[PDB]
This record gives structure tokens, sequence and C-alpha cells, in this order.
RNA sequence: GAAAUUGUUGAAAGGGAAGGGCAUUUGAUCAGACA
RNA sequence: GGAAUACUGCCAGCUGGGACUGAGGACUGCGACGUAAGUCAAGGAUGCUGGCAUAAUGGUUAUAUGCCGCCCGUCUUGAAACACGGACCAAGGAGUCUAACGUCUAUGCGAGUGUUUGGGUGUAAAACCCAUACGCGUAAUGAAAGUGAACGUAGGUUGGGGCCUCGCAAGAGGUGCACAAUCGACCGAUCCUGAUGUCUUCGGAUGGAUUUGAGUAAGAGCAUAGCUGUUGGGACCCGAAAG
RNA sequence: AAAUAUGUAAGAAGUCCUUGUUACUUAAUUGAACGUGGACAUUUGAAUGAAGAGCUUUUAGUGGGCCAUUUUUGGUAAGCAGAACUGGCGAUGCGGGAUGAACCGAACGUAGAGUUAAGGUGCCGGAAUACACGCUCAUCAGACACCACAAAAGGUGUUAG
RNA sequence: GCCCUGAAAAUGGAUGGCGCUCAAGCGUGUUACCUAUACUCUACCGUCAGGGUUGAUAUGAUGCCCUGACGAGUAGGCAGG
RNA sequence: GUGGCCUAUCGAUCCUUUAGUCCCUCGGAAUUUGAGGCUAGAGGUGCCAGAAAAGUUACCACAGGGAUAACUGGCUUGUG
């Protein structure tokens, strides 16, 4: 009789998608990325700044 | 007093209200215009194969 | 605004009730409305629609047509169902011992069926015996044999009957129907 | 007054091709046509007998009759708001076999071959054509292909 | 009845269903069958081919009683016997007990043979008969007697 | 004047036909008159049939 | 162009649908370019569209997708049994994309909350208008209209 | 004993027409529930 | 060389202020929080409290203010028109009836159908009852003389609802009315072939033909009534110059 | 020799293996046409869509049109005359162009809230006498599509090149 | 490029009016803001479509109820009053 | 090879006339003339889907028409 919008009604958000509880508990919306150290080659940099 | 002579304005729109019907295709089309000599022998051929299946 | 693809508020174009005010016909409609809703049997759906048909859409079925249908291989012990009138036919000299369910029986048709050992029953009696149309056989009469049909689609080279009151030598056999008078059709 | 003769407005349509006048080559007369074949109509201007009307130029139909020097073709023609069936008696000079379906026959043959090849071991033979798909990812090397810079050029007359 | 006609529905609508442009005038196009060859030709050539002209030969002072000859087919021949007596004759198909059917007394002139009759001898009296009708009657063991 | 697919009609009403219309309103009245006339004739002619 | 819009189930202003990209559909988008705005949707945009304005076509009726049961009862034969399964089939164009996409009723969006960002819509996005292919910028527009 | 039209009395408005639609102020007037 | 910040994007991160709405009316569904019992923001508002109980709210009406509003009807591509009718009010004022018909629908009976020209009878223009005919239908086709509808389960083929068998189902097989397409058979007309026999010119068997018919092939019609449409009638209403 | 338009095809009424009928056809069981029986199921033969598809009867009004973009004929030209495709007006209100049958936006059951279109935000008049870089001074400045007009030729006016 | 000369019509007069000069003018760029019978959500009326419900002991199975979509209109057609 | 290399070169009903078939009818029954039918052409309608047709009105009439001319006004400006 009345459509209730998930993402603002928490109970409806849990009726569908039971994984929402796990997503919120582990803060999967703010996951840290693993650091890398690759650097561009000299050809890439000289082409970018070339006139 | 002079009036309009001819135009095709609005004619295509009228034709698309219910029209543009592809012709209905039938198995066993009519043999109108087929060669009479072929049809004379085809009639005899069909009578012969009708007896064979019935008497089988 | 909506760019409609089809006509709005269009009726289905099929009859959902009899046009008649017959009180007994409405009782049969009520009986088979219930059966069609709660039996999921295709026989009941067909019968319910047949009760809505007009007179020209329910042509009579003669006993000779019934007798021929009972000569089908394996159909000799089935109950013939005719939603309409069953008429008598004296051109046939032998009739089987079948059972026929119909809305109406003419006086001659009933006598012929009974004297052969059969029985004539109504559609409410049929529902009691076969609530799901077990071992039934529905027969329909010819529709295009009606006299009005032969005038439909009149035109050149069509071969249809003209609408005419008096038929004879001087009535629509001149120019237009023979090559000696202008042209033929 | 207006003129609407049988061959009206066919000045260029029925002309022969450039440096292609004269008699018809013999391969036109050696081809065999059977009922149910798909042919397309193109009139030859040097054969005045059994010639189609200008409307059927460039149309495709199905053979329904075979005679001594001609075939019968069925064409669907749009008149008003419907299509009417037209039957044409055309000499073989004005028709040729259509390749709009001859190419389709080999796809039927290949589908049967692929179906039988994978019948013993494979599932989902995927005998359906698909449209062109978006390109996948790739890596473009600059080894020996260093990008060359381009700039717009000024206006020059050079007349 | 007037209360169910569309005239009642048209009250208050100016044109009464006849249109504003064309209107409802007296006799546009003429009266009766006027212009059957000039401006109503298309409606006459179709729906009524053969209307104009003469074909056959005249017959002065026709009397329809001279041509009275109703036809009866074999498939309805046994309906001329009363129903109470049909059954005994059918089950007793033999000579010297063959029913006599006088088709003229039933208002028929000629007997045509279309259907099939039971294999029962029957004496059929008629003014006229077709060739096929006589053969089927004789095939079942009956005879045809000509009367006037 | 001629339209649609309809039978050709021949209704002969081009004279002053409304002046010669006869409606048999006295169908029941004449039946009573004939029965009365037969009764009074039987009484007049004795036991004649 | 009117016919192409009907074939894409875009029959009123601010209606939206998903289209799989092939050669057969790229030519369709060219014909209706001055009448539509389209681009490449992200996972966030797809998730919010289905959750808030997702309706299913069940027996020729528009039914809100408020429970996983109705999705399973209509798309369970294709292996789709939850609202996230339906989203997964959309964002990753899978074997049953056509059935999953046609199941969803055409989205009914409103006008953008912050406006269109241009004084005149009916020019190409490149020329400062609104129509045509705006690539990833479609996500900002749709979320304003959702 | 109706209407057009008119007299008297009472009320109201009126800076080159009058009349109308939506909304509310002011004046006059009025039904409903007091369970 | 190590950071910061800007820009763009994401969060099933948190939280404050404002407006509109409260449809439904026992229970039933999906979930959440809980060891449990139970609870909940989970298939649509409840709890607490005050004033007044009457012209206070509200309705009606007149007027005032803001914004908006050209005279209706008619012909017309186009009317507020410098296009036509209309000063005002009351009453009257225009698709009718009839003969014969098309389509459709309802009703009775059904290879038949129609009692009402007339007779009988009567509580007397009603109601009730009835013989013989006649109309239409049940045979068509030819200008006519004339002839006249089954090789066959009243044919074969393709598609067909329903029913039958098996099967959990999906399906497969069987039978297939109506209807659609097509090839045949039958009757009449036309054009050919011309047997046994002869008032020697009659008779027309048998077998054919890119010919033709408003035909046959287990009948559907007759009667009454209604809307709509047709024709003749004053014929939707009013109107000529004439004869 | 284009562009735009335009014909046909993308399977079950299909493909393949074997062999039955005939008065047609072949030197010839050669071919043609129509069939019996067997094998191949709906990733069954591209995409997208499909308020279902097919079919029949009957009858109203209408048969003076006009306008806009593009193509286009006659004419010096015309709010002129005549064609082509499409969209409109006529038959249609609503927001915008002061005003207007046709232009722009958008098409209408009765209401509430929110957001916009075209067009606008000094005052009339709801909304920034907002922000930013320049140009222009007219003793007849200029001011917004359809649209209610201005040219050839000139100025050490001023600006940039 | 802007401005000016070229540039003459008859009642008094119209960037819509007032008026405006680092504009309230012209070219261009960035934002905020205003409001349609259009879009989004909700209620109510009607129309159409798909469905549920005869089991008595309570009255409309042409009844009651569930679900979805839709609503411009001259000439003209049909339906309910 | 079923007329002209192809794209034009032509004509209903009623009536008349000719050829064919020597067939059908003249209705109380026959013979012979005559007449009427059946099939195929010709004689023509050029306003060419096909009425048989001279003027005048400054003595004039009616139904209508701004669907349409003789004044202004409006658009246009060749011409002036
Ligand atoms: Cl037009
Ligand atoms: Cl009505
Ligand atoms: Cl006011
Ligand atoms: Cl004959
Ligand atoms: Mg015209
Ligand atoms: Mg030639
Ligand atoms: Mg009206
Ligand atoms: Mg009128
Ligand atoms: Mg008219
Ligand atoms: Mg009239
Ligand atoms: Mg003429
Ligand atoms: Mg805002
Ligand atoms: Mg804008
Ligand atoms: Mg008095
Ligand atoms: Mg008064
Ligand atoms: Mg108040
Ligand atoms: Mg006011
Ligand atoms: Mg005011
Ligand atoms: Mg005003
Ligand atoms: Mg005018
Ligand atoms: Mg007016
Ligand atoms: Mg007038
Ligand atoms: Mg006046
Ligand atoms: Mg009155
Ligand atoms: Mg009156
Ligand atoms: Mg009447
Ligand atoms: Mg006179
Ligand atoms: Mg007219
Ligand atoms: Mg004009
Ligand atoms: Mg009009
Ligand atoms: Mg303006
Ligand atoms: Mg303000
Ligand atoms: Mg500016
Ligand atoms: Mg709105
Ligand atoms: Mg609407
Ligand atoms: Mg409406
Ligand atoms: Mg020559
Ligand atoms: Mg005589
Ligand atoms: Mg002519
Ligand atoms: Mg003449
Ligand atoms: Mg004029
Ligand atoms: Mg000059």
């Amino acid at each position: 009789v009345l459509k209730k919008n998930p993402l603002k009604n928490k109970q409806v958000l849990l009726r569908l998608n039971p994984y929402a509880k796990v997503f919120a508990a582990e803060k999967l919306g703010s996951k840290k990325a693993e650091k890398t150290g690759t650097k561009p080659a000299a050809v890439f940099t000289e082409t970018l700044k070339h006139d | 007093a002079k009036s309009k002579n001819h135009t095709a304005h609005n004619q295509t729109r009228k034709a698309h209200r219910n029209g543009i019907k592809k012709p209905k295709t039938y198995k066993y089309p009519s043999l109108k215009g087929v060669d009479p000599k072929f049809r004379r022998n085809h009639k005899h051929a069909l009578h012969g194969t009708a007896k064979a299946l019935a008497a089988a | 605004g909506i760019d409609h693809t089809s006509k709005q508020h269009k009726r289905s174009g099929h009859r959902t009730a009899p046009k008649s005010d017959n009180v007994y016909l409405k009782l049969l409609v009520k009986l088979y409305t219930f059966l069609a809703r709660r039996t999921d049997a295709p026989f009941n759906k067909v019968v319910l629609k047949a009760l809505f048909l007009s007179k020209i859409n329910r042509p009579p079925v003669s006993v000779s047509r019934i007798a021929r249908a009972l000569k089908q291989e394996g159909a000799a012990n089935k109950t013939v169902v005719v939603v309409g009138t069953v008429t008598d036919d004296a051109r046939i000299f032998e009739f089987p011992k079948t059972t026929v369910a119909a809305l109406r029986f003419t006086a001659g048709a009933r006598a012929k069926i009974v004297k052969a050992g059969g029985e004539c029953i109504t559609l409410d009696q049929l529902a009691v015996r076969a609530p799901k149309g077990q071992n039934t056989l529905i027969l329909r009469g010819p529709r295009n044999s009606r006299e009005a049909v032969r005038h439909f689609g009149m035109g050149p080279h069509k071969g249809k009957a003209p609408r005419i009151l008096s038929t004879g030598r001087k009535f629509e056999r001149a120019r237009g129907r023979r090559r000696s008078k202008g042209f033929k059709v | 007054g207006k003129s609407h003769g049988y061959r009206s407005r066919t000045r260029y349509m029925f002309q022969r091709d450039f440096r292609k006048h004269g008699a018809v080559h013999l391969s036109t007369y050696l081809k065999v046509y059977k009922v149910g074949d798909i042919v397309d109509i193109k009139a030859n201007g040097s054969i005045q007998k059994g010639m189609p009307h200008k409307f059927y130029q460039g149309k495709t139909g199905v053979v329904y009759n075979v005679t001594k020097s001609s075939v019968g073709v069925i064409i669907n023609k749009m008149v008003g708001n419907r299509y009417l069936e037209k039957r044409l008696n055309l000499r073989v000079e004005h028709i040729k076999h259509s390749k709009c379906r001859q190419e389709f026959l080999e796809r039927v043959k290949a589908n049967a071959a692929k179906r039988a090849e994978a019948k013993a071991q494979g599932v989902a033979v995927q005998l359906k054509r698909q449209p062109a798909q978006p390109r996948e990812s790739r890596i473009v090397s600059t080894e020996g292909n260093v990008p060359q810079t381009l700039a717009p050029v000024p206006y020059e007359t050079f007349i | 009845p007037s209360r169910f006609t569309k005239t009642r529905k048209h009250r208050g609508h100016v044109s009464a269903g006849k249109g504003r442009i064309g209107k409802h005038r007296k006799h546009p196009g003429g009266r009766g069958m006027a212009g059957g060859q000039h401006h109503h030709r298309i409606n006459m050539d179709k729906y009524h081919p053969g209307y104009f002209g003469k074909v056959g030969m005249r017959y002065f002072h026709k009397q329809q009683a001279h041509f009275w000859k109703p036809v009866l087919n074999l498939d309805k021949l046994w309906t001329l016997i009363p129903e109470d007596k049909r059954d005994q004759y059918l089950k007793s198909a033999s000579k010297e007990t063959a029913p006599v059917i006088d088709t003229l007394a039933a208002g028929y002139g000629k007997i045509l043979g279309k259907g099939r009759i039971p294999n029962v001898p029957v004496i059929v009296k008629a003014r006229f008969v077709s060739k096929l009708a006589e053969e089927k009657i004789r095939a079942a063991g009956g005879v045809v007697e000509l009367i006037a | 004047a001629i339209s649609k697919n309809l039978p050709i009609l021949k209704n002969h009403f081009r004279k002053h036909w409304q002046e010669r219309v006869k409606v048999h309103f006295d169908q029941a009245g004449k039946k009573v008159s004939r029965r009365n006339a037969r009764a009074t004739r039987a009484a007049k002619i004795a036991p004649r049939p | 162009p009117r016919k192409v819009l009907q074939l894409l189930r875009l029959t009123r202003i601010n209606s939206g649908t998903f289209v799989k990209v092939t050669k057969a559909t790229l030519e369709l988008l060219k014909l209706i370019e001055p009448y539509v705005a389209y681009g490449y949707p992200s996972y966030s945009t797809i998730r919010q569209l289905v959750y808030k304005r997702g309706f299913g076509k069940i027996n020729k009726q528009r039914v809100p997708l408020s429970d996983n049961a109705i999705i399973e009862a209509n798309l369970g034969k294709y292996g789709i049994l939850s609202i996230d399964d339906l989203i997964h089939e959309i964002i990753t164009v899978g074997p049953h994309f056509k059935q999953a996409n046609n199941f969803l009723w055409p989205f009914k969006l409103s006008n953008p909350s912050g406006g269109w960002g241009v004084p005149r819509k009916f020019k190409h996005f490149i020329q400062g208008g609104s129509f045509g292919n705006r690539e990833e910028f479609i996500n900002k527009l749709v979320k304003s209209m959702n």
C-alpha cells in the first residue's frame, strides 16, 4: 500500500540485501587501498610536457 | 474561381492508420497461370499416387 | 504527455455476458462461471464463451451431423455436446445409441434419439455427470452456409451473389455479365 | 497534355551500359530456373519482347511458372494501404539469379556441420550471428612509435 | 418507439448529425435511379452488373401454371410415407408387399435422384423422372410407373 | 440517389396515392354484420338449409 | 526518430532505460540524438535507480520491487533471485541481459533538482547544450533526476 | 395572476460602460453536532 | 626527496532546521533486535494537552482589493470584427408516419415456418379456437427447347479448439467440429468424341476440353419486434423568378 | 558518380539420406512436380520492441483547405500562383514571443507539495541595480529568432590586426 | 569591430512603457534565482484491462473486493442518465 | 512467326446490318414465308465512360456568391 525507499528506511534496507549488515560493520565503503610504488617511464613524462 | 489541382499531403499518414499489411502467405498457393500441359499431367500424377497409398 | 502506441480505453471486443434476458440462460452462465473459475479444465472455458454467442453464431446441428461425428475412430462412446439447438434429419436411416447434451432439442430430434436407445440431457445435467468435460465431444454447425454470407464481398471477378429481389431473364443478366453486351464482369 | 505511355520516363533506365552493346552472351540462356527460385528483375534494352514495366526494375520475386523462353515471377506491390500480388511473364534475358539467399544456404550448411562436430562433446554450439561488439582492452607500445605532435596550420591563399 | 431514437439525443446540437458543411439538402444527386449511366455508373457497374440492356427472347402471355413441376429428391422420398408405417415397410423389404408412393398427390412433378435410399423395393408413381433417379430406384428392387 | 450495396427497389408511389388509402378498421364490425345477416336470413327461410 | 523512441520504451519526457552497446544499437542512438541524453552509468547510479524507482512488469502490470520473492518468481528460471542479482546482470552485461532489462519497467524520473546547468537544453552537450552522448557525466545528471 | 416593463420604501456601489473567473477582508444572513 | 591541498568520484558514515501528506481499518506477509520469553521505525498515525460549544469555524449573498476576462449564434483557410441575424418578455416553433428492403440483435418454432382473407366463438372492435389454400424456404442452370447434383467412411493434403491414451510435469501419439487455403469428384451451360440400335435420320451411350454458373458435396429457414441505413411519398422546417 | 530514400533474404511451409506416382519431359528411371519412411528442437539460426494476433459485417462525417523548415516551377516581385517529404493550424486550451490560428516550450479529469521547459530577474513585474574581461558617446545611439526592413561607397572617430 | 555620413512623408507615438551611458547597450564566460494545465510522489472521480469471492443463518454474483494503466477535441459515432 | 524493332495512332447500352450455328421460339396441332433468340464483327458518339439544340435584352426577373470583376485600404515596385 505504500512504497518505502531503502537507503533511508533501514528496516527495508535489511529485508532486501542481507549483506548490508556485513557491509556496514566492516566499513567496506571506506576500504584502504594497498600502497604501490610504480613510476612512469621517462618517455611518458617527456611526451606529456612536450610542446 | 480556381481551386487546388493535386497534392499527396496527409496521404501517407492516412495509409498508416491501419494499413501497410504484408500479404498473408499460404501453403499450397493457387495454380493460376501455370502451364496447362504441366497441370494436365500433374492431375494424373496425383490420382496415381492417391491409389497407391490407399491400396497400400 | 504520453506518446501512445495503441488506442486508449479500448474495449476487449468480446462478449462477457449473454445479450438475452432469459432467466434460465443466466442460471447456466452462473453455473459454468463457477466451474470455469475453480476447475482449470479447458472444456468449461469453451462452454462458458459459447453461451454468450448470438443466434447466427450458434447454427443448428442436425442428428446426421452427430451420427457422422460418432463414426470417428474411438469416439463411439463419447457424450456429444452442442451449445445450441439440435434438429432432426430424415435423410439418415440409422442412428447410434449415444447421449447428447444440448440447450434445446426439436420435437423430431428428441424422438429419434430416444427411440434409438439414447438420452437427451441439459447442460446442468452434463455438469453433474462430467464436471471437467470427461469423454465429451463438442460439435458446431456451419456458419458460412447462411444465406446472408453469399452477398458479402460483392465486386468484379469475386463471384459473389448480388443483392436482388426478383430473379429471372431480365434481372441483371445484360451488359456487364456477357461479352456480347459490352463486357463480362 | 500529359503523357503517361508504357515506357514513359525510361530514357536512361533501359539504356545499355557503356561499351556493352550488342548481342547477349550465351550464359544468360544456359541458366536453369525452377519454381520457387528467387530472381531479381533488370530489363535489357536490346530485347523488346517479354520486357517488364519500369516499376519492376530493381525488384525481387519468386518464380512460379516455367515456359519455353520465359518464366513467371510473383511480385508484391504496395497499392494504397496494402500489398497486392502481381504475376509477371518475363523472358530470361531480363532476369538473373538472386544472391540475397544463395549466401544464406552456406550458413545453413555450416550450422549443421558445427552442430554435428560439437554434438559428441560440446554443449551450447552458439549457431547465432551477433552484431559487432565493443573492442576489448589493449596495450599500445611506443617502442619506435613515439607520438608526433601536430598543430593547426595558418590560413594561406596559394591561388 | 420515439424515446429510443437518436433524434432525442440530437436535441441541442444544431446540425442534428447532418454536418455543418455538407448540410441536409433536398435531393443532391437526383431522385430515384437518376444518373445510372452518368454520375452513378461506378455504383451500378459494381454491385449490379447486368442491369442495362436486354438478353433473351420475349414470351407473350405467360402462364406460370404451364411450368408447374416441383422437384423431389430420393433422400426425401420416404418422408411421403406416414411415420407409423415407415418402420414396418423398412423391416419387411420384399416384393408383393412394396409400398406405393404417389408423388403427384403430394404436390410433386419430377423425381430427382440425389441421395441414397435404403435397399427396399418401392413402387414410385410420378409424371417425370431423371435418368439417375430411375436407376437407383430399380437398383433397390423398385419400379417407376408413369402417370398423367 | 444511388449508393451502397442495396437491392434495386420498385415502390410505385409517384401518383396521388394518399387520396386512395383504404384501412380496414371495420374488419371486426363487418364480421358482426355478416353473422347478424346470416342469422336473420336463416330465420326468414324457415327450416331451409 | 519517433519510431526508435518507441522501440526503446521512451514514451514520455524524463523516461530512462538501459541499452546494451552493439553495432545494431549504436545506429539507433544516432537517429534520436537531438531528443535524448545518454552516457555510461556507474555501479552507484544503477544501484540507486533500481532501489528507489525499480518496478517489474508482471502480467502486463507495473509492480514495485519491494521484496526479493517477486523477482525470484519472475526471473528465477534465469538464475536471478534477488535485487542484487538483477543489478549484477545489468552492470555486467550477461547472457540474460535482454530478459533482465526488459523485465524492468521504464524508469520514471523527475526534472533535475539543481537544474540542467545550461540556459538552453536542445543543443548538443559539446556545444553547451544537453542532448547527445555525455559519457560519464550522465551519472551526475541522473542522480539529480533520481 | 408569471415575465418584459413601472411606482414607493429599505440596503449597497458608482473619476469615459456594465456584467464575469480565482482568492480573501468587511457587512448582512443561515443550517448542522452539542450524547 | 618527502608531504599537504585543490579538483573529480564513492560510503549498505553520522547529525540539525523547514514545508506538504495520514489514504487503509480484526488477524494473515517479508524482516530486524533478542539464549529465551517477547519487543520493533517491519504490508499507510498515534500519544498527550488547551480554548470554545457558538455564528467562533464554515456556507450563502452584497461589496472592496490583486491579477485575469472582447458578443453570442453562423458560413469560413481565417470573426471581437468596419461580415450576416439578434431592442425586450411570454407562449408556439423543425428527422415524422407509411409501403418495400440491407446489416446487426432479441424471441418462438425448425426442414419447415406464417392462427387474425375468412370461419367458429365471446364477459363483444379485446381474448380464445380452426379447415383449405397461398407466400417464402427445402435445386440449380440455360436466350430457349431442355437437362438436373455420392468412384470413395460425401474425397485427399496443410493448419486447427476441445476430447482420448501415456506421462510428476514438460511433451509425445490418437481423434479431430467450426473456419482458412488448395487439389479433385458431382449437376447445368459452351466446345469436342459418336457405342449398342434405326420411321435412315432419329437416337446420344462412352470418353475429353488454359471455357462458364448467383450450384452439389448429412439441409437453415420462416415469422414477430427494436436501433441504424436506403428509395418513393409534403418527407427535418421556412423560401423563388415561373407554368 | 554520392548522401538521403528504395527491393529481397536471415529456417519446421527448413535442411539432409533412401525411394513411390504420371498421359508431362529425356537417347535413357533422365528430369520435373507432388508424396511414403528415417535423422536434426526452440543460442531453432541477427538486434530492439510487441495495453495480444488474425478476421468479418455495417454505417456517419468529409471530398473549398491553409501555414512553417528543407527541395522546387512561373514571375522584377508579392501576405502572388503551382508541386515534393515531414511537422503543424483547421479541430487546441496552457507557459513564452507586449499584442497575433500556424513560431518557441509543452498538449488538458479534480486537488496538494516539490522540480523544471521556452523565456526572464533596474521599476512597472515573480526573480542578482550579481560576478568577470573588453567594446561603444550618436545635434535622429543601441537593445534578442519567426518579426514588423536598409544598400553600394566613405571617415587621421576609436579599437585590434 | 563598434560608432558616424550616405538616411525624405504626410493626426501625436512607441526597444511594450518608464527610463537607462565603466548601462538597465553590444560580444563572451561563470553562478544564483523566478515560474506552465509538462515532469516526480500522494489523495479523490471516472474509463479500460487483468484477477479474487455462492457455503448457509441478512437484503443488490447486473453484487462485494484486489491489482495495474490511462483521461485534449470540431464534423461525426456509440453508451449511461 | 498470333501484324509493323520498342514507347501513341482510338469507342458502351438501344437500334441497324453481316458472318457463323442451320441450332432454339412464334405458347390449340402442323408445312412453308416472315419475325424473334444464341455466338462473332461492322455502321459512333474527338465535350473521345459516349444529352438530339441559334441569338438578343440599354424593359428586365429570382436563388445565391466577396469561392469572382468594376472604388479605397493591405502586400509587391516591373513601370513612373
Ligand atoms: Cl494540404
Ligand atoms: Cl447517443
Ligand atoms: Cl479587482
Ligand atoms: Cl438449356
Ligand atoms: Mg478540391
Ligand atoms: Mg511487336
Ligand atoms: Mg458534437
Ligand atoms: Mg446548418
Ligand atoms: Mg452532403
Ligand atoms: Mg432534406
Ligand atoms: Mg456525358
Ligand atoms: Mg532551488
Ligand atoms: Mg533555459
Ligand atoms: Mg384576479
Ligand atoms: Mg417583474
Ligand atoms: Mg469566515
Ligand atoms: Mg474583482
Ligand atoms: Mg485590480
Ligand atoms: Mg486584460
Ligand atoms: Mg472569405
Ligand atoms: Mg464569431
Ligand atoms: Mg448572407
Ligand atoms: Mg439587425
Ligand atoms: Mg415553449
Ligand atoms: Mg417546439
Ligand atoms: Mg421514423
Ligand atoms: Mg415551361
Ligand atoms: Mg463543398
Ligand atoms: Mg489563393
Ligand atoms: Mg471548417
Ligand atoms: Mg514582439
Ligand atoms: Mg521584484
Ligand atoms: Mg552580457
Ligand atoms: Mg503541472
Ligand atoms: Mg492527459
Ligand atoms: Mg475526452
Ligand atoms: Mg520491319
Ligand atoms: Mg397462338
Ligand atoms: Mg468524359
Ligand atoms: Mg450532345
Ligand atoms: Mg476574396
Ligand atoms: Mg525605375
